[PDB]
RNA sequence: CGACUCUUAGCGGUGGAUCACUCGGCUCGUGCGUCGAUGAAGAACGCAGCUAGCUGCGAGAAUUAAUGUGAAUUGCAGGACACAUUGAUCAUCGACACUUCGAACGCACUUGCGGCCCCGGGUUCCUCCCGGGGCUACGCCUGUCUGAGCGUCGCU
RNA sequence: CCGCGGAGCCUACGCCGCGACGAGUAGGAGGGCCGCUGCGGUGAGCCUUGAAGCCUAGGGCGCGGGCCCGGGUGGAGCCGCCGCAGGUGCAGAUCUUGGUGGUAGUAGCAAAUAUUCAAACGAGAACUUUGAAGGCCGAAGUGGAGAAGGGUUCCAUGUGA
RNA sequence: UGGAAUGCGAGUGCCUAGUGGGCCACUUUUGGGAAGCAGAACUGGCGCUGCGGGAUGAACCGAACGCCGGGUUAAAGCGC
RNA sequence: CCGGACCAAGGAGUCUAACGCGUGCGCGAGUCAGGGGCUCGUCCGAAAGCCGCCGUGGCGCAAUGAAGGUGAAGGGCCCCGCCCGGGGGCCCGAGGUGGGAUCCCGAGGCCUCUCCAGUCCGCCGAGGGCGCACCACCGGCCCGUCUCGCCCGCCGCGCC
RNA sequence: CGCGACCUCAGAUCAGACGUGGCGACCCGCUGAAUUUAAGCAUAUUAGUCAGCGGAGGAAAAGAAACUAACCAGGAUUCCCUCAGUAACGGCGAGUGAACAGGGAAGAGCCCAGCGCCGAAUCCCCGCCGCGCGUCGCGGCGUGGGAAAUGUGGCGUACGGAAGACCCACUCCCCGGCGCCGCUCGUGGGGGGCCCAAGUCCUUCUGAUCGAGGCCCAGCCCGUGGACGGUGUGAGGCCGGUAGCGGCCCCCGGCGCGCCGGGCUCGGGUCUUCCCGGAGUCGGGUUGCUUGGGAAUGCAGCCCAAAGCGGGUGGUAAACUCCAUCUAAGGCUAAAUACCGGCACGAGACCGAUAGUCAACAAGUACCGUAAGGGAAAGUUGAAAAGAACUUUGAAGGGAGAGUUCAAGAGGGCGUGAAACCGUUAAGAGGUAAACGGGUGGGGUCCGCGCAGUCCGCCCGGAGGAUUCAACCCGGCGGCGUCCGGCCGUGCCGGUGGGCGGAUCUUGGGACCGCCCCCGGCCGGCGACCGGCCGCCGCCGGGCGCACUUCCACCGUGGCGG
């Protein structure tokens, strides 16, 4: 149970912060779990979703084992777009269906200097916690 | 307005009292704040007793209360002088000083003097510079037995059977009290009539 | 409510002669508000009848002797299995209702050992019923930061902390209580006596010094002793069936 | 027989009650407790590729720089950022910048009229014309300079 | 005792018996397993296999306050019991806010003389435009320009909500 | 021999709301020509109360009231 | 007579303080921490617990007088110079009268298969006895005030 | 009659500074009503309150006795409890109304003028140099200006002080620039940034789940984390978070310890001799306001107008006398206290869009008034726009199909969708306006696992099946009761007790008393208190008992009871 007198448990305050969060806070809010194989390789459980990330949908109408590429992270709408997750309008054109990143699993993450750095930070912090518990 | 038996009540609610109403919902908050101030002060003056300086013994000034003894504002200049403590070094030692208190009697003077001597013997004086001590206290009593006092320093707090002798048995307690009150009342006019009779 | 609520407008009655009620009305023009009622408990936008005030008496003081009486009654009821089961506390397979466990529990540090101990004392079914009682509160309290409700589980009475509070903290329903600070709000959860309590032996032995026997006054409280009984034998059946009472009776009149 | 009228039920409508919800209030409590002639509060007018209002900003105008962050913003478009020859966005914010009124300050409140000292361009020390820059308000303190007085005196 | 056995009971704040009585404004008192909202306990309560709410020629209960069930609609919460606390029950107040009728397809669209023929555009013309007639303001004008005040109403194109 | 008859269980304390405009009738009665006028006494009534009868009606006559079945009456009636 | 065309939603004895009576609870000649303080950062907890070497204080436990002031013991049994009423000694510890729930004794009755002589318990019981609370009445004590009258005491001999 | 000095004034766009205005919840100084109550009304009350004016700060104001008291005396201010609805005031009516003592929170004390001593020892400005240098201090020099003898500085202020003589101890300090570490104990002291656990496992429901079952070990996994949000519906383990004296990075600090530089480097007792105070102020008269202050509590205007063993106070005016207490007319000072404005936070038995702030929304907005000012209404498609392509009629609005969606009985003021009012369909009725109460009757919608009507126990037969039963033996578990033991105990003695109290005695320590607990012995009772023998009874399991016993189902239009 929360003990910090400076952290709010209020419904309205937590919802207000969520719904008009700045863009860089919406980045960490829109995090997705890594795959079991990736969680084994890097000692990390979840990463913030990013464009050109290979994910699969685990909930909803478009659930399946297909692997798609993230093509748009609409942080204002709190949704991401995947390659094959789409439907047809009345006209005939095709539109992407927004999927919340909490409902997808990263199977391959785009790798760069910044992403390697925060993968190592999350593994180092977790390893310290495991050592402290032991 | 009145209905049968009752009390003639005069409530003082004719003066727009609702604008000046003191609620005490902050009472628990001011207890914690007062408590944390005490704890911070005690740490800041850590070796010192954290209950303020030593106060003298004082008698309450009225018939209702002259059988009781409480703490005064400070030791008077007469008892400080008898104890041999300079009035400008008492405050540094931890002795409260009240320059405006008089000493009508000697027992109260001697009681407060002995209270000052007991404090001086019980006092540990740390050197100004720990590396170089001079006219202070020894290492045994300083870094081994120094503790901060918790409550007030030297708290101030408030006849065998015998055979009754024939003299006090034949004592007129009520009669003496009656003549005594008459003697005080009639003292002035008895002397004036005696002087007039002399003339 | 706010002291200014319903009274920030400027509004006067139109008086009689205008074929309308004599309620105060907003002055001016050029808006819906003009001519509308104000300053009244019957008017939309007006103040309430007797506006609630902060200097209502919120707090009650109970006599110390009565508060101590309530704690003794709550403790006595917690030792009767019928009263504890009447609270729905699932006391079966529990070896003794005045459950006393050693002082090693006070030194517990992991929630795993807290759960294992409850399983070994057969007090885990109480936690399972607390889990089964977790549901959503009905009403406006969901918007008032009181969304979830659940039933109460066992109360654990300790003497020294040594980590016992942290170990049992995460288990739902469990309340931790210091024997020297016994709280009637946690021993009779809803004014009903009969809450299941688990004691450490240190808290159990401290309990005689706290409230005293009938031969000894309380040692840890100055000037307190246990309340006296106004009726020594409460067994009505045995008293009525005793030969002394039966011999003094007239024959019963069964004929209708 | 209709029509018309009345009642009841079904369905459909002038209507927006009830219920459920709530990035809003109200009340209590805690910590801080900081405006301004270095120009405040408050006004006015402007500023976006398409943008009226709200919001943010001031001619560098829906923002510059810096630091942290680390791949977006998004209603459409356009092009950055090659996503280290170090940086989209957002946050923070200590650098820079900050139109006209306003205690409001050259005089006056009309885009009115000046004065002094400099700079550039026409002509050449007309400072005549145009443009730019710095000063030019009241009260009051210490000091400074210039003064007044048949004020009190000294030497003449 | 060849039968080894014999209904129900007694939430004692419960159950049973007997006798008499029953109007009511103002007003007083009692009971309420009458109703509304929130809190503490409790129902190993109910609920997307369908909560609240709403409708009902359905089945019923209670003297009543009201309540339970069936059916339809709805789409996410709700209720029972022991206590606690109220901003807790409306036909009135020329009550407040909103919505709606009958009146009623009614009153009315009657101050300053007046319009007609043809064509054009157009889905559509008594009312627009062009032409031709008949009339009016009749220069102290129904003319041509300004001051206040208005502030884009000025001009062109398009639309006909 | 509980010192007439008859009937009935009494006594007592605290707190206490509403009311403090009345009106009608037999008898008695004051002012007034008198009044469905004004003012009194006693009792009953209406107000607070419905029910049968007086066609109708605050007060008259009868009778006072929980929801019902049978029987019988009061005052008043029994041409329709 | 006045208000009401119709429907929905809102809409009026509340809160605080002070008294008074009644009732539930705790303790009881006492009772009450409410202001303050001590206990881990305090989800709950702004709660709860404890102070007694915080009961200061409030109310109650004493009244009366304007005030100076004064300030609540009754009975039973024996003895007495003196016969107007007071003194002395023991024993207890608010008196007496009439009512008075309840409680106690109880002549005489009821009886276990029968008679007799016993031990009991119960039940009815005429009569008595101790009498709760409360009521009425009569005594008594404290304070104020008035009338009458004789004494006593002494660091003050007093307008005590 | 020129040149100087001083004095009193003046001007300057002179060199440097400072004030103004705003906010105003809390605070300080003024000014200041009436509504109201008195059942009328004028004093009174409302009330020194609202409105008006001025001035600040994070607090303000107050404040170290010209005090209280009368005691065995206390001892600055401020705040809380009490004093106290009291003393007192009041058409003594209505009403108003403090203080001292006592208990707490906090606690802290000091400085001039005057009298004196010291060659003005003093201060501001301007330069230069050595410095130091976060935006400015030190030392020197100045044959550099000015202020100040019409009085700066050091010592010293009622608690007395100073100066000499004697004795004693001998100095324990401050500031600026630098390094150490605990980097403030609530864990770093504070600010900022980035991180740190466990199911989305198997089977099912759904439009979508976060739903419902299950997960060997006695129980899925973590739990110091089961607060809360988000996510297609309800989530401890999907995500952010949450817990943790958890980790890492940057910055800003204070308190202590060490280095350098600068300043100062002096006290305490006893004796002797000296010095010692704030004036148009106090006080008195009078007037007006104010106060609980009453022959005047406080404040102010005018008149009078001091003293020094004096003056002020001692709650009834005055004279005389005694006593007590303080030392006015100059000044500074933190804490405890206040806070409806501001910047950040936390929470709630509060409201839930006619409520709650006027304002949940482009709200102090639209709009109104010349202006001061007045001042609204207005939330909700859907999980996702997937917001209806295309065909067709119409000039279009608007329809018919088609399509999306779980759902258009969700189609851009679109959740649900009541009533009033209306349209249509179905049924019924209709000349005393409708409507109503009580009785029936007719018709209609729905309802009744309605449409051959009950169901239990015992007995009687017929025929079928299977066996334990009845008794006996073994094992297990219960229920009941001088037999024993451990307890729970009153009382009663012996104490290794060694304990708590006491307004008992002491000869702080002790003795004495009363209890409390414990030890041993004796002594009574089982029920919210335990065992073990010995019986008696009951139940269950197993064996034997192998059929006139026992049990299970069917039939009879069976009999009795309900």
């Amino acid at each position: 149970m929360k003990f910090n007198p400076f952290v709010t448990s209020d419904r309205s305050k937590n919802r207000k912060r969520h719904f008009n969060a700045p863009s860089h806070i919406r980045r960490k809010i829109m995090s997705s779990p890594l795959s079991k194989e990736l969680r084994q390789k890097y000692n990390v459980r979840s990463m913030p979703i990013r464009k050109d990330d290979e994910v699969q949908v685990v909930r909803g109408h478009y659930k399946g084992q297909q692997i798609g590429k993230v093509v748009q992270v609409y942080r204002k709408k709190y949704v991401i777009y995947i390659e094959r997750v789409q439907r047809e309008k009345a006209n005939g054109t095709t539109v992407h269906v927004g999927i919340h990143p909490s409902k997808v699993v990263i199977t391959r993450l785009k790798l760069d200097k910044d992403r390697k750095k925060i993968l190592e930070r999350k593994a180092k912090s977790r390893q310290v916690g495991k050592e402290k518990g032991k | 307005a009145p209905s049968r038996n009752g009390m003639i009540l005069k409530p003082h609610f004719h003066k727009d009292w609702q604008q000046r109403v003191d609620t005490w919902f902050n009472q628990p908050a001011r207890k914690i704040r007062r408590r944390k101030a005490r704890q911070a002060k005690a740490r800041r003056i850590a070796p010192r007793p954290a209950s303020g300086p030593i106060r003298p013994i004082v008698r309450c000034p009225t018939v209702r209360y002259h059988t009781k003894v409480r703490a005064g504002r400070g030791f008077s200049l007469e008892e400080l002088r008898v104890a041999g403590i300079h009035k400008k070094v008492a405050r540094t030692i931890g002795i409260s000083v009240d320059p405006r208190r008089r000493n009508k009697s000697t027992e109260s003077l001697q009681a407060n003097v002995q209270r000052l001597k007991e404090y001086r013997s019980k006092l540990i004086l740390f050197p100004r510079k720990p590396s170089a001590p001079k006219k202070g206290d020894s290492s045994a009593e300083e870094l081994k037995l120094a503790t901060q006092l918790t409550g007030p320093v030297m708290p101030i707090r408030n006849e065998k059977a015998r055979v009754i002798t024939e003299e006090e048995k034949n004592f007129k307690a009520f009669a003496s009290l009656r003549m005594a009150r008459a003697n005080a009342r009639l003292f002035g006019i008895r002397a004036k009539r005696a002087k007039e009779a002399a003339e | 409510v706010s002291e200014l609520a319903g009274h920030q407008t400027s509004a006067e009655s139109w008086g009689t002669g205008r074929a309308v009620a004599r309620i105060p009305r907003v002055r001016g023009g050029g808006t819906h508000r003009s001519g509308q009622g104000a300053f009244g408990n019957m008017c939309r936008g007006g103040r309430m009848f007797a506006p609630t005030k902060t200097w209502r008496r919120w707090h009650r003081r109970v006599n110390t002797t009565q508060k101590r009486y309530a704690i003794c009654s709550a403790l006595a009821a917690s030792a009767l299995p019928a009263l504890v089961m009447s609270k729905g506390h699932r006391i079966e397979e529990v070896p003794e209702l005045p459950l006393v466990v050693e002082d090693k529990v006070e030194g517990y540090k992991k929630t795993k050992e807290a759960v294992q101990l409850l399983k070994k004392l057969k007090a885990w079914n109480d936690i399972k019923k607390v889990y089964a009682s977790q549901r959503m509160r009905a009403g406006k309290g969901k918007m008032r930061n009181r969304r979830r409700i659940q039933r109460r589980g066992p109360c654990i009475i300790y003497n020294e902390d040594n980590g016992i509070i942290k170990a049992f903290r995460n288990i739902p329903g469990i309340t931790l209580l210091n024997v020297s600070k016994l709280n009637i709000l946690k021993l009779a959860p809803g004014g009903h006596v009969g809450r299941f309590c688990i004691w450490t032996e240190s808290a159990f032995r401290k309990l005689d010094e706290l409230y005293g026997t009938w031969r000894k006054a309380a040692s840890l409280k100055s000037n307190y002793n246990l309340p006296m009984h106004k009726m020594m034998n409460t067994d009505l059946s045995r008293i009525l069936k005793s030969p002394e009472i039966q011999r003094a009776l007239r024959a019963p009149r069964k004929k209708i």
